[PDB]
């Protein structure tokens, strides 16, 4: 009875979808390898002081899937977009996802954030601030860097994501 | 003693016959010796069950005696718990 906000994490490979889910489900961030196929978490969380449920759908990074991704993105109501700061190659990608995306929803304003994770990383820093920023305004999108290790903007990234589909529903209902 | 296992996590969330998944949640044990039922979607799998930590335990899933992916996890310390995902057995 309890409402319940289906997140979608989308992204190249290695770029922290999983990193950024356990460290919210768990609270844990460990240095490992594990390619995902596809994860499923739902955990009771309290969004501006109501008790709701968040489903999060981790997904595979490869972009060896066509069709599955349509059923996997059409059973979401909103997604994390991520790519990693130190991985040009990841934020390029992150057009792709848009616009498959877009298409099975069906909706240029679905709940959506663009995150630019590995903040921690600046060392390595690929992508600029204001080029991941001029992308996410022109999408009309919000954009947070986040760090899946020290857990900066981890939590922000999962509320914000909650709240525009929390609105979302609003409007709808 | 402890509370209810909860299970909250499934990695992956599908898969054929005998494929190696993660469950994540609380209460998954106080230790090895804790776990003492294992069953997805009807399926006993204890005997693969590999507990890692209270918020960790890995198996292998197995034929299905039942249409619900439903993950149950019973520990002698909070007893049988619930889980909020659902693992789905696929056929090859
Ligand atoms: N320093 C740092 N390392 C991170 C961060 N996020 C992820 N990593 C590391 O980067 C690696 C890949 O992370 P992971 O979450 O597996 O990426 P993914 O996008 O889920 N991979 P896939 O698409 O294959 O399923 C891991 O070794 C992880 O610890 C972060 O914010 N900071
Ligand atoms: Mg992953």
């Amino acid at each position: 009875s309890l409402a319940l906000h289906k997140v979608i994490m989308v992204g190249s490979g290695g770029v922290g979808k999983s990193a950024l889910t356990l460290q919210f489900m768990y609270d844990e961030f460990v240095e490992d390898y594990e390619p995902t196929k596809a994860d499923s978490y739902r955990k009771k969380v309290v969004l501006d002081g109501e008790e709701v449920q968040i489903d999060i759908l981790d997904t595979a990074g490869q972009e060896d899937y066509a069709a599955i991704r349509d059923n996997y993105f059409r059973s979401g109501e909103g997604f994390l977009c991520v790519f990693s700061i130190t991985e040009m190659e990841s934020f390029a990608a992150t057009a792709d996802f848009r616009e498959q995306i877009l298409r099975v929803k069906e909706d240029e304003n679905v709940p959506f954030l663009l995150v630019g994770n590995k903040s921690d990383l600046e060392d390595k820093r690929q992508v600029s601030v204001e080029e991941a920023k001029n992308r996410a305004e022109q999408w009309n999108v919000n954009y947070v860097e986040t760090s899946a290790k020290t857990r900066a903007n981890v939590d922000k990234v999962f509320f914000d994501l909650m709240r525009e589909i929390r609105a979302r529903k609003m409007e709808d209902s | 003693s402890r509370q209810p296992p909860l299970v909250t996590g499934i990695s992956p969330n599908e898969g054929i016959p005998w494929t190696k998944v993660t469950i994540r949640g609380e209460n998954l044990g106080t230790g090895p010796t804790d776990l003492i039922g294992l069953t997805i979607c009807g399926h006993n799998c204890l005997l693969t069950a590999e507990w890692m930590s209270a918020s960790k335990i890995v198996c292998r899933v197995g034929q299905a005696k039942n249409d619900k992916g439903d993950i149950i996890v019973t520990t002698k310390s909070g007893g049988r718990g619930t889980s909020t995902v659902s693992f789905k057995l696929l056929k090859p």
